[PDB]
RNA sequence: UGUCGGCUCAUCACAUCCUGGGGCUGAAGUAGGUCCCAAGGGUAUGGCUGUUCGCCAUUUAAAGUGGUACGCGAGCUGGG
RNA sequence: GAUGUUGGCUUAGAAGCAGCCAUCAUUUAAAGAAAGCGUAAUAGCUCACUGGUCGAGUCGGCCUGCGCGGAAGAUGUAAC
């Protein structure tokens, strides 16, 4: 609600074609395409787009609300583009980049390897970091979370791959 | 994860959630405060 | 909170304050300690200053007030204003050394005489 | 626990628990807590109540236990076939219509008589509500 | 940059002192003895506040500061220790005039505008720790 | 100042009563004085919010009959026992 | 409408004894506690007692709890 | 998110945050002798509270209508 009538700006050479409920979006840092909930009526105006509802739907403004963000996010990604960073905390942890397969040296017996999906693209900045960029940012957030699956950190050194920013709490050892 | 058929706030940081039809108590603070009703 | 009762009082200690006053300086108060803040309201009592944050829209309407209606542009973004009371002057040159003393915030416009002064010729005053 | 110092007769009928209830205002307190749902209040649990309650308040201010457990109860114990009289005397309860009173509070702040009339109802059987004494 | 109240012409024992503001990088000793020699004329036993003002090169300066509001009122009643029960039990008495004395050691020490805010505010430490003004 | 508006009643008894408690009207009482008994029905809402304040109790309120006011004083109310609802109010001539 | 227990044969449930997945822990690891999901398979030999049960010995990943005319005598036994 | 101030009591230490009692006053736009994490005690981290940006509705009770969880068993769905 609050969200859909804050209308979209779409910034020059972005790309905007819009066939029944299927969008594309196009731009400098790739395509993306998404159908909309059919609730959901999109509309092109100037450059900017704007959502409302639908008649014969009770949830419109929700679904609404959903198709604004997802838009915008289309946007910001085929403009910017996205970012994530993850770091492994603890010894004998490495991160190696190999086209898109990412090596993972996680203390397990075998090697673990992360293979990326299309449209992500990963670099290591050091031997403790990660940090992928791509358009989508479902995806990226997904693919993080995956490499984040491998070892979750943990509750005492902290060590365990975690996101760049994200706040890690342990606690002390039982006494005794 | 208390499973329990009373679920409650336990402080300020809880907060409800009705997931696929469950009734759950999330916190962000304290883990144990993790509930799910049954 | 405040009631509109409340709000309708303090218009009228700030238009109250504003009559009687020669001269009035409006800064920005923001990323400042209240250990210096209680120093320039030291620095305030002992100048004859009449120091006050106050609420814009309700500057508004104690400015309405004559003849300061020049600063209701100055009152976007957080509003601190010094009425030197006893004296003009002694707001204007007081808090150019605190703003550069602390090199935090700004000082924006100043009124004299019923006319605004931009930000680098308060040195007027 | 409360129970009747000596009686005229030491057992009683069934009885029927129908129609509604006297003493449906509060004439003592500032607040009460009234019973909506109709059912047989134990001793037991009128006592574990009031201490409830007790516990609640710190001690301060006062409360009033306007419901007395006058009518004895039997049972015969296990293993037993029917007949060969009535059974013996287990316990003593009150019968609770809707809209009776069952304690009265007052010297306390509002808020606190809420929250200590909902530790009193969580030990008693029937629907309960709160609420304030009135002029007339 | 760190601040404690140690009592007139003394210091360096080790609970009070010397691990506090010397895990900071501060010498102890300096400072121990500076204050000893600048704070021998504070009376002996009222602490007297000192704030520690430590640089990126350990060489510090302290202002030591006037005795406490607690401190002044403990010796202006005459007494040692205060209400453990304060305004249900009072432990002392100061006439106005111990006030605005104990306010002129604080008008160097406070934040008023007058000496009748700082008699006030050592009205407000004298209501406190239960010490009755009269 | 408190005024009600009512109607008068056509009907009585126990049915009409509680036909009148369950279309959310409730049946009142204004006697005393020279005068017969003038039996009114009323808006269980607007009342019942309004006997929220004290002053209901201690007061010369009006009721509009018809076109045409008396001036009253609430004499006893009976409330149903649970319920926070209105059975009835005597209303006494002032 | 043949009564306990053993024997032979089972079969179902799940409120799970083991193995499988998981949350929380006063979870360092090892080893646990408690709760959630799960019935695919597995689930001890003896001493004593008519015994079921129990107690004890020594096992095992574990020696589950119940239903079935307290399953099963036109299948066996007959100690009770 | 301030001064008195580490309020006094008590403690090897209590400094808003073991515990006991008071809970005032100052500069205030506002700042509890402090709502929680934190320390050997501090420091360190948010909160109450207020100024800014934002721009039109938002808060939580009361009374009711219909639904959700609470809700596990034995041949086969088997509680229209
Ligand atoms: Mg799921
Ligand atoms: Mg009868
Ligand atoms: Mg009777
Ligand atoms: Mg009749
Ligand atoms: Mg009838
Ligand atoms: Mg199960
Ligand atoms: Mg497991
Ligand atoms: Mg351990
Ligand atoms: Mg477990
Ligand atoms: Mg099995
Ligand atoms: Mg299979
Ligand atoms: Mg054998
Ligand atoms: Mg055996
Ligand atoms: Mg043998
Ligand atoms: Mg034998
Ligand atoms: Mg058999
Ligand atoms: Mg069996
Ligand atoms: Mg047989
Ligand atoms: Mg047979
Ligand atoms: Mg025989
Ligand atoms: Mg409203
Ligand atoms: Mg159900
Ligand atoms: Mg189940
Ligand atoms: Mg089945
Ligand atoms: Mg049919
Ligand atoms: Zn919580």
């Amino acid at each position: 609600s609050r969200v859909a009538k804050a209308p979209v700006v779409v910034p020059a050479g972005v790309d905007v074609k819009i066939n029944g409920q299927v969008i594309t979006i196009k731009g400098k840092n790739g395509e993306l395409t998404r159908t909309l909930n059919d609730a959901v009526e999109v509309k092109h105006a100037d450059n900017t787009l704007t959502f409302g509802p639908r008649d014969g739907y009770a949830d419109g403004w929700a679904q609404a609300g959903t198709a604004r963000a997802l838009l915008n996010s289309m946007v910001i990604g085929v403009t910017e583009g996205f970012t994530k960073k993850l770091q492994l905390v603890g010894v004998g942890y490495r991160a190696a980049v190999k086209g898109n397969v990412i090596n993972l040296s996680l203390g397990f017996s075998h090697p673990v390897d992360h293979q990326l999906p299309a449209g992500i693209t990963a670099e290591c900045p050091t031997q403790t970091e990660i940090v992928l960029k791509g358009a989508d940012k479902q995806v990226i957030g997904q693919v993080a979370a995956d490499l984040r699956a491998y070892r979750r950190p943990e509750p005492y050194k902290g060590k365990g791959v975690r996101y760049a920013d994200e706040v890690v709490r342990t606690k002390e050892a039982k006494k005794k | 994860m208390k499973v329990r058929a009373s679920v409650k706030k336990l402080c300020r940081n809880c907060k409800i959630v009705k997931r696929d039809g469950v009734i759950r108590v999330i916190c962000s603070a304290e883990p144990k405060h993790k509930q799910r009703q049954g | 909170a405040l009631n509109l009762q409340d709000k309708q009082a303090i218009v009228a200690e700030v238009s109250e304050v504003a009559k009687g006053a020669l001269s009035a300086v409006v800064a920005d108060s923001r990323g400042v300690t209240v250990d210096k803040m209680t120093e320039l309201r030291k620095a305030g009592r002992e100048a004859g200053v009449y120091m006050r944050v106050v609420r814009n829209t309700l500057l508004r309407r104690a400015v309405e007030g004559t003849p300061f209606e020049c600063l209701k542009d100055a009152f976007v973004g957080p509003t601190l204003i010094a009425y030197v009371t006893e004296h003009p002057g002694a707001a204007a040159r007081l808090f150019k050394e605190f703003a550069k003393a602390n090199a935090k915030f700004e000082v924006k416009a100043a009124a004299f005489e019923g006319e605004l002064i931009p930000a680098s010729q308060i040195d007027r005053l | 626990m409360l129970q009747p110092k000596r009686t005229k007769f030491r057992k009683m009928h069934k009885g029927r628990n129908r129609g509604l209830a006297q003493g449906t205002d509060v004439s003592f307190g500032s607040f009460g807590l009234k019973a909506v749902g109709r059912g047989r209040l134990t001793a037991r649990q009128i006592e574990a109540a009031r201490r409830a309650m007790t516990r609640a308040v710190k001690r301060q201010g006062k409360i009033w236990i306007r419901v007395f457990p006058d009518k004895p109860i039997t049972e015969k114990p296990l293993a037993v076939r029917m007949g060969k009289g009535k059974g013996n005397v287990e316990y003593w309860v009150a019968l609770i219509q809707p809209g009776k009173v069952l304690y009265e509070m007052d010297g306390v702040p509002e808020e606190l008589a809420r929250e200590a009339f909902k530790l009193a109802a969580a030990k008693l059987p029937i629907k309960t509500t709160f609420v304030t004494k009135t002029v007339m | 940059y760190v601040k404690l109240q140690v009592a007139a012409g003394m210091a360096n024992p080790s609970p009070p002192v010397g691990p506090a503001l010397g895990q900071q990088g501060v010498n102890i000793m300096e400072f121990c003895k500076a204050f000893n020699a600048k704070t021998d004329s504070i009376e002996k036993g009222l602490p007297i506040p000192v704030v520690i003002t430590v640089y990126a090169d350990r060489s510090f300066t302290f202002v030591t500061k006037t005795p406490p509001a607690a401190v002044l009122l403990k010796k202006a009643a005459g007494i040692k220790s205060g209400s453990g029960k304060p305004n249900k039990d009072k432990v002392g008495k100061i006439s106005r005039a111990q006030l605005q004395e104990i306010a002129q050691t604080k008008a160097a020490d406070m934040t008023g505008a007058d000496i009748e805010a700082m008699t006030r505010s050592i009205e407000g430490t004298a209501r406190s720790m239960g010490l009755v003004v009269e | 100042m408190f005024t009600i508006n009512a109607e008068v009643r056509k009907e009585q008894g126990k049915g009409a009563s509680r036909r009148l408690r369950a279309a959310n009207k409730f049946p009142a009482i204004i006697y005393g004085g020279k005068e017969a008994p003038l039996a009114i029905e009323l808006d269980h809402d607007k009342v019942m919010n309004m006997q929220a304040k004290a002053e209901f109790y201690s007061e010369v309120l009006t009721i509009v009959v018809d076109g045409k006011e008396i001036k009253v004083k609430a004499q006893d109310v009976q409330r149903h026992p649970y319920k926070p609802k209105l059975q009835h109010i005597d209303f006494v001539r002032a």
